[PDB]
């Protein structure tokens, strides 16, 4: 969420850039191509050196979409309905790559913004980027209801194994990706550990407790949205370390359940589990 | 790369098991179910608007076939995946455009498919060797991106 | 990593105009601000409340100076990163617990940190040569994780 204050910074900064925006819009662009240059490989069809109409017009309409956003921030996801459509069915961009424009944009303005790049306003439009980029990739894949039906369908089929498999994929993940085990310095993380056991028992339990409130996420979960934003602050990328592991323990005791639709329903629905837990962080 | 004997030996003994044919189908197929954005390579495969018409989508299983293949043949040069996948590197690319980022996705897709398909023999230190595995051939397969 | 001579001399060129103890403190400091999740390493800095009481903070202001400083010298051995950070990366991991992913947050807030400062002598192929380096930091840094 959007700050009221960062409604007011946004706005403040953004009209600093006024009528230089399509400008800087062509720099954040030509910024990305050279710093990361795996984002070219969306644009085979364009000319990509410096100047280039093609990228200045990219630029500018980029531009004119985000003065759009930052006039409805309170009603950006329609008021940019068309735009994430067009991502989400024709262009198909992978999502990592709204970070690396987002960073370009941000280290466009700070270069043109002396003045008003401040701690505060870094923070509120970093914020703002971000919750665009979300509204951007919104309909890449809300549960539906064959989700929520597949969803139900395989965790009643866990029933009381739900513990044992929420250990075993904190095991998965500790082994997998060992950086995850910086979050438990104070745990025996050996196999069979009874802190393991029963961390993964109580992660084990809130995915119980979510399945059953599918439609009230927020709320069900707000205590723990709480507890992780403030208290244990877990940077957000383990989440879906997290939720690969969970995803590959269910694959590895559920032959006939874990088919195709239901291994992408599943996939839904732990990453907004990942989303709603991660809500409060900033 | 760098496996310890133990990570080796595990990666080797399961891909024993493995029929490279059906496995390769399943997990591109997984691919563009769970992550309908990735299809934006295959427009010309045909159909693959349900789960069903992909999972039987002939193309799918033909072109399965030949990705893992040459991940297979990856895995017997394990001390040299970026002298490997060089030639591939540059191909994808320069000439399918390919967002290096799809190597990830596909890589635990794969993961998920050796656990749905062997079970309680797919154990945590196993599939922490094939996490592994899968990395280092996503990485020496962005190589040589420009 | 491994840098052209002209991403040397350009990344040598600016940072030769760096106030290092400056710079240091107001990129510990926006990180703070900007990812505030990450202020679980410092809580016994004191006051943290505002971005004022942050970027005010001398704790944070010395703490700054600290990892700019070694940054700093590592420029001068960036055909050796590895090397020249691993006892650093063993500590991080070993003893203060610290997820690499904070590394890389770092790294582009330097980043924005240095455009905040030289504005248009910040320019994208001197980005570009800048985000090599704080990425090839980082991987070194996390190196020695196990
Ligand atoms: C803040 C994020 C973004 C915004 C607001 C945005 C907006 C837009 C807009 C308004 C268009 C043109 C629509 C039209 O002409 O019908 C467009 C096109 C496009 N966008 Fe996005 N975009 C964003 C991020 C990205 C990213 C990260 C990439 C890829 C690295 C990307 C790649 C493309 C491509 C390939 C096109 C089509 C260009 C053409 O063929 O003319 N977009 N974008
Ligand atoms: C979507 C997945 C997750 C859910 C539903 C979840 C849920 C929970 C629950 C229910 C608790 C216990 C709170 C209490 O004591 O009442 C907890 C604690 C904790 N969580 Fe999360 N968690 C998730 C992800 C993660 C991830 C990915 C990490 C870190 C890699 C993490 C780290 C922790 C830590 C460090 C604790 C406290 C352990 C202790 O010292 O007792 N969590 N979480
Ligand atoms: C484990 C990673 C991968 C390996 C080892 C691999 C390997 C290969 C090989 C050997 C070919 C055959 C080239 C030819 O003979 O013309 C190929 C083609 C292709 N690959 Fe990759 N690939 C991988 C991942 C991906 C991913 C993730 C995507 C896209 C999401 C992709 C998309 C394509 C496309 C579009 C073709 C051409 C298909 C056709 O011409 O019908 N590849 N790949
Ligand atoms: C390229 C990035 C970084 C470099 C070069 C660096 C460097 C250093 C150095 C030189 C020390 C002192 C070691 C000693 O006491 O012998 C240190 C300590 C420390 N660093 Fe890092 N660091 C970096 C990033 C980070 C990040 C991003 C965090 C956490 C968000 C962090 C957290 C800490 C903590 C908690 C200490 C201990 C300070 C104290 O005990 O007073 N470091 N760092």
């Amino acid at each position: 969420m959007l700050s009221p204050a960062d409604k007011t910074n946004v706005k403040a900064a953004w009209g600093k850039v006024g009528a230089h925006a399509g400008e800087y819009g062509a720099e954040a662009f030509e910024r990305m191509f050279l710093s990361f240059p795996t984002t070219k490989t969306y644009f085979p069809h364009f000319d990509l050196s410096h100047g280039s109409a093609q990228v200045k017009g990219q630029g500018k309409k980029v531009a004119d979409a985000l003065t759009n956003a930052v006039a409805h921030v309170d009603d950006m996801p329609n008021a940019l309905s068309a735009l994430s459509d067009l991502h989400a069915h024709k262009l198909r961009v992978d999502p990592v790559n709204f970070k690396l424009l987002s960073h370009c944009l941000l280290v466009t303005l700070a270069a043109h913004l002396p003045a008003e790049f401040t701690p505060a306003v870094h923070a509120s439009l970093d914020k703002f980027l971000a919750s665009v980029s979300t509204v951007l990739t919104s309909k890449y894949r809300v549960l539906s209801p064959a989700d929520k039906t597949n969803v139900k369908a395989a965790w009643g089929k866990v029933g009381a194994h739900a513990g044992e498999y929420g250990a075993e994929a904190f095991e998965r993940m500790f082994l997998s990706f060992p950086t995850t085990k910086t979050y438990f310095p104070h745990f025996d993380l050996s196999h069979g550990s009874a802190q393991v056991k029963g961390q993964g028992k109580k992660v084990a339990d809130a995915l119980t407790n979510a399945v059953a409130h599918v439609d009230d996420m927020p709320n069900a979960l707000s205590a723990l949205s709480d507890l992780h934003a403030h208290k244990l602050r877990v940077d957000p990328v383990n989440f879906k370390l997290l939720s690969h592991c969970l995803l590959v323990t269910l694959a590895a005791h559920l032959p006939a359940e874990f088919t195709p639709a239901v291994h992408a329903s599943l996939d839904k629905f732990l990453a907004s589990v990942s989303t709603v837990l991660t809500s409060k962080y900033r | 790369m760098h496996l310890t004997p133990e990570e080796k030996s595990a990666v080797t003994a399961l891909w024993g098991k493995v029929n490279v044919d059906e496995v390769g189908g399943e997990a591109l197929g997984r691919l563009l179910v769970v992550y309908p954005w990735t299809q934006r390579f295959f427009e010309s495969f045909g159909d693959l608007s349900t789960p069903d018409a992909v999972m039987g989508n002939p193309k799918v299983k033909a072109h399965g076939k030949k990705w893992l293949g040459a991940f297979s043949d990856g895995l017997a040069h394990l001390d040299n995946l970026k002298g490997t996948f060089a030639t591939l590197s540059e191909l994808h690319c320069d000439k399918l455009h390919v967002d290096p980022e799809n190597f990830r996705l596909l890589g635990n897709v794969l993961v998920c498919v050796l656990a749905h398909h062997f079970g309680k023999e797919f154990t945590p230190p196993v599939q922490a060797a094939y996490q592994k595995v899968v990395a280092g051939v996503a990485n020496a397969l962005a190589h040589k991106y420009h």
